[PDB]
């Protein structure tokens, strides 16, 4: 009856492959998010440092 | 007569000068106050100009921090889903291992016994074949 | 006297015209001065209003920075939780590899040569059956 245990393992391995793929999607979404955060941070720093060089 | 008429008119002159001189002093003092105010108005216009620019850039900074909070909230929720995902992953590994442990349970020390019995009997049959080859 | 009287009459008309122009001078300058004062007051009030608007904009910026800090702390905590779970997964994957290799050692039921032994027994029984035949 070991073949039964095998089809159970195959079922759970399908599920974990799916979760890994969802995981890599989510990581791509964090890479996106961090790129927007860097963009926003640099825009802020540039406005500041333009005003700074202007005041000199 | 004419003598007193002249003295009346001479006075009227003195009085008219006194009026006009007083007025002249009012006017040029008033011109002072107007120029000082023109300069002040200019200073105020310039402060308002600078202050409107500071306002514009601080509004820009404010839009940028509002956007960063939106994006950082996105990051927080993504990390949450990452965690939930990884926790499912661990549950699945732990199920897989329960099945792998039950698979291992399937073991048989009874098949070696038939192996040895069969082996000896095959070679007992070989013994019989040697003795029948002999004749 | 005859000519001096007429001198004085002309001087009178001239000085009076001078003073009338000077008076309109004054009243016009005073009006314009008042208009300048009201513009000036209006600008001063505006400058207070904008300085207040600036202070509140600065406070808005301070409060937004604090809130970004709070979300950053939360991010860092979540990052560590992800790292811990990743280590947990690494250790589970190793254990599962060890169990799977144990199965492969066990899985190799080459003991199924039972069939080899049996088939050889009936081939050899055939052999001595044919040889008892001869």
């Amino acid at each position: 009856i070991l073949q039964d245990i095998d089809r159970e393992l195959d079922l759970v391995e399908r599920e974990s492959a799916k979760l890994r793929k969802k995981q890599a999607e989510l990581d791509e979404e964090e890479k996106e998010i961090d790129a927007k955060l860097r963009y926003l941070e640099m825009g802020i720093n540039r406005r500041k440092e333009a005003l700074l060089k202007e005041r000199e | 007569d004419s003598k007193q008429h002249i003295e009346v008119l001479k006075e009227s002159l003195t009085a008219k000068e006194q009026r006009a001189a007083i007025l002249q002093t009012e006017v040029d003092a008033l011109r002072l106050r107007l120029e000082e105010k023109e300069t002040m108005l200019n200073k105020k216009t310039k402060q308002i100009q600078d202050m409107a620019e500071e306002k514009g850039t601080q509004a820009g900074e404010i839009h940028d921090l509002k956007d960063m909070l939106d994006v950082k909230e996105r990051k927080v929720n993504v990390l949450q889903k990452k965690i939930e995902n990884l926790q499912e992953q661990l549950r699945d590994k732990e199920k897989q291992m329960s099945s792998l442990k039950e698979r291992v349970k399937s073991l048989q020390a009874d098949t070696t016994n038939t192996d040895t019995a069969l082996t000896t009997l095959e070679e007992a049959l070989a013994d019989k074949e040697r003795t029948i080859e002999r004749l």
